[PDB]
Formats: C-alpha cells, structure tokens, sequence
C-alpha cells in the first residue's frame, strides 16, 4: 500500500468496502459504526513513543444517529462509540503499515471517561500513540489513546490493542 | 533453575492451562489450548517477566516449553 | 420490587417510564443492547454484593452485522462493552438510585471469541464489587460475556455512575 | 515519609496539581477544581493508600486537604 499522510471521508468509506488497501487489507466498518470522518496525520514515527502516531477526527452534528437514542432527552456521544473509533484507528494503522487480514479489537487497559460530548461540539479529536507492533502469524499493534472535544481532554485509554488476522 | 519453573509458572498462566499440563515438551498450540492471540500475550509475558526484548520471529519459533525455556537460558546467561 | 424485566420493560426504562422520573434511563434502540434481564439481586455474584444477568438475541438482521464489516459481520466488541455498562447502570437505578446514567471507564478488557450472526444468544454476567453513595452514585463491577455458554469477553473494573445537572 | 505527605501526594496526582497548590486549607472543589468523579476517586484512593475503609458518610465530609489529613491521623494514625 501507497502511504499517504492523511484520508479524507471519501477514503474511509473506500476502506470499508475493501477498496482502499487492497483485498487482503482489514476493512473499517461503514456507518453507522465507522466513527471518524477523517484521517488528518499518519507517521510512522513521532507520537509519545516515537514509535508511531495517527490522529483522525468526526464533525459534531446534533442529527447524528447516536444522539437521538443515548439518551432519549439526554444526548450524549455514547462512550463505547469513542473506545471504537480508537480501534478502529489502530486497525487502520496496521492496514497502512501493509499488514494484511480481517481487523479485530483485543482489548484494552484502563479506560477513563472524564468529560463528554455534546450535540452542540464542533469536532472530536482521536489521537493514538503507538507502543509496539508484533509482526507475526497474528498481526498485532498496541497504543495508548486520547479523545478531546473542541480541544479538550476528555477520554483516555491505555494500552488498546488490535488484531489482523487470516 | 528458578529459570524453568518461573517460564512455567508464565505458560500455565497465559494459556490458562493446569500446572500439570505445562510439561516440557508440550506444543502451545497443538497441545495447550493457544491460538495466535494467546501466543503473542504468552512471549510478551516472557518479555515482560524477566526483563528481554526479542523480535517477533525469535519468536514464532519458541513453540514448545521447552523452546521457552531454553531461549530464555542463553538470554539470561 | 422485580427481579427480571422484558423488552418492554426495558423500552419503557428508555422512555424515562420503569423507574421514577427521577431515575436513570437506558439507551433506546439502536444503542439498547440487550432483550431482557433475566436476574438481578443485591447479593450473589462472585464478591457476594449484586449480579445481574441479561440477554441478547442473535440475528442477521441486526444493525450492526450489514456495517461491521461489509462482506465479514461480527458484533462490535464495543457494544458488549456498552451492554456491561448499560446493566450497571441499571443495576443503580433499581436499587432506587436518582441521576443520569454515564459510563466512567473500565479497567482492562480482553475479548477472546466473537459473536457471529449464526449464534443464537449472548449472555452478559455483571458482578459487583462495590457501590458508593454520594453526590455522584458509583458502581464498580467485572462482567462477562458469553455467547451460546462460551465465554468471550471479560472486563475488570467496569465504573457506572448516576449524576445530577 | 509523613501522612500529611502522602496524603498530599495523593490529592495533588488525583486531581491533577503538584503540591505547591495542595496547601493545608485547600478545598478539593472550590480551590482545586474537583468534580464528583474526582472527589469520589480521591476518597478511594485513599482508603487505598492507607489500607482503612471510609464510609460514604465519612467520605462525605472530606472536602479539604486538612480533613483528608485529620481523618487518616484519626482512623488509626
Ligand atoms: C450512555 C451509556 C451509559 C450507560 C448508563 C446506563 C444507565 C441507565 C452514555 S455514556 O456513558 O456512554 C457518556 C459518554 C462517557 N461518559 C461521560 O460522558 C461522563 C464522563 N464524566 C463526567 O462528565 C463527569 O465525571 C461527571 C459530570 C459525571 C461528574 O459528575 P459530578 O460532578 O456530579
Ligand atoms: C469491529 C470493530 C474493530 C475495528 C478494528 C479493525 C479496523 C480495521 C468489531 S470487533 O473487532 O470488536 C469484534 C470484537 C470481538 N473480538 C474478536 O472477534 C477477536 C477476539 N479474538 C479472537 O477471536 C482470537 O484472538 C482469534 C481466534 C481471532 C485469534 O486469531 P489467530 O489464531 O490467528
């Protein structure tokens, strides 16, 4: 795969439907649970590790799916949707590294959720750091990662780890 | 040799198998009940453990207990 | 008080309508990610201080297989993850607990199997360890999934909590 | 070390200060800008910290760096 520094949605939705980085490349879901609608940097290096950095983002909108059912009366971006993006982010990742196979998340440390998100934000933010990628009969990368809305820190989560697999 | 039974001590552990299951020349794979994912976690609580980094195809050779332990060996001494 | 409650009862808690007006809600669908809780009590469970077992049936129908991914469906590892939340949020408002619902975090999760669309059930297991009341209500519990009695997921530390404003 | 410092030093990383800020009459959420996530997360880390078990009804009342103080000192010192 020809590495490019960032995606635009475009791109992503090429992903999940296998057309991105070939075949044998993971997928991203499609919406409704793809969660970013933009890859905007990519390196190899750099991140807190200096072993590799992604950052992506999605646009706030109040008529996103999400907002009408979690809660009824109460919207919120649900949590677990956030923890998604961030592995799908990691699967993206190991996909434009060239890795071949079906993305599947493994698990992750600690997470804490700590602020939220609003229909009436502009933008979050996902950023990943990556500590390690295991080049074996199971493709693996392991990275910490944050969430931030209009520029603040609101999730965290350690040590999210992502698969490819034949 | 703490070396031997603290290696294990890691396997029994990763793979969730019985202290008795873990003998010497036992397959991860084909033997204990470990899939590719077991396998990573395994090296990188060997790594993790007694303090080695080995890329990841020093491993994907380390198959057995046996291979386990005597890697490790060298490595510490 | 009930021990168990059906699809409806569980679209009513989405409506603000089983507990009190004060009480905290569940998602409504698409986000809802059970069909039933088969079990609460304030004992039992592996710590001796509350379970909570509930169910999900298994459909190729359902939203998530046609998107996660085209052309490979498995049920997002997240969603269970939401499920566990969910429940013990639930959990707080039946023991009477006034607030909105939000997740806080979990401490490590581990997902070992997948659920495909071919399974039958999946089974979420929630065991307490602790509930603290103050202006914040909080649950801390581990959970399990299993699908069709295997288990795949497990998560340690999982936080719920019920907030005011 | 003192319980007063360690006490102070768990207050300063759980809610995100060094201990210049945690001064003796400090109030975790006028002065050190605490929620009610943080104040509940500090209470259990210090339960943690000193091996003691604090009720919600103790807990309550520990709003500043001086109770948390006190309180340790008292329960058993
Ligand atoms: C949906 C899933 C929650 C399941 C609960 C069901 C019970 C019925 C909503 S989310 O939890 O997923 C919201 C996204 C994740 N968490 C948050 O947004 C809250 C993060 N924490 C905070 O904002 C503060 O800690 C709060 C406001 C909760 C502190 O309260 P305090 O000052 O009174
Ligand atoms: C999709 C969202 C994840 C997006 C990340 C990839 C983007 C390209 C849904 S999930 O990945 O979350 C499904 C979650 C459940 N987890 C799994 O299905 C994988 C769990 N682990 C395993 O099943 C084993 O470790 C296997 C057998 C697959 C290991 O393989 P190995 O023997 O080679």
């Amino acid at each position: 795969v020809d590495k490019r520094e960032s995606y635009t949605k475009e791109d992503l939705l090429a992903s999940g439907r296998g057309e991105l980085f070939g075949a044998k490349g993971p997928q991203l879901p499609a919406p409704n649970m793809l969660m970013m609608d933009r890859v905007v940097k990519m390196t190899e290096t750099g991140g807190n590790f200096d072993k590799g950095y992604v950052e992506a983002e999605l646009d706030i909108n109040p008529d996103l799916w999400f907002f009408g059912c979690h809660f009824i009366g109460d919207p919120v971006m649900p949590g677990c949707l956030g923890l998604d993006a961030m592995w799908q982010l990691v699967g993206f990742y190991l996909g434009w590294l060239g890795g071949e196979g079906k993305g599947r998340a493994l698990g992750v440390g600690e997470v804490k959720f700590t602020g939220q998100v609003l229909p009436t934000a502009k933008k979050v933010t996902y950023r990943i750091h990556f500590k390690r990628i295991v080049n074996r009969r199971l493709i693996m990368g392991l990275a910490d990662g944050e969430v931030l809305v209009d520029g603040r820190l609101i999730y965290t989560a350690s040590d999210l780890k992502v698969g490819l697999f034949q | 040799s703490t070396i031997e039974e603290r290696v294990k001590k890691i396997i029994g552990e990763q793979l969730g198998v019985k202290q008795e299951e873990v003998t010497n020349n036992a397959s991860f794979v084909e033997d204990l009940g470990a899939d590719s994912l077991d396998t990573v976690e395994l090296v990188m609580a060997l790594e993790e453990e007694f303090d080695t980094e080995i890329p990841d195809e020093e491993a994907e050779k380390i198959t057995t207990v046996q291979a386990a332990i005597d890697y490790i060996n060298g490595h510490q001494a």
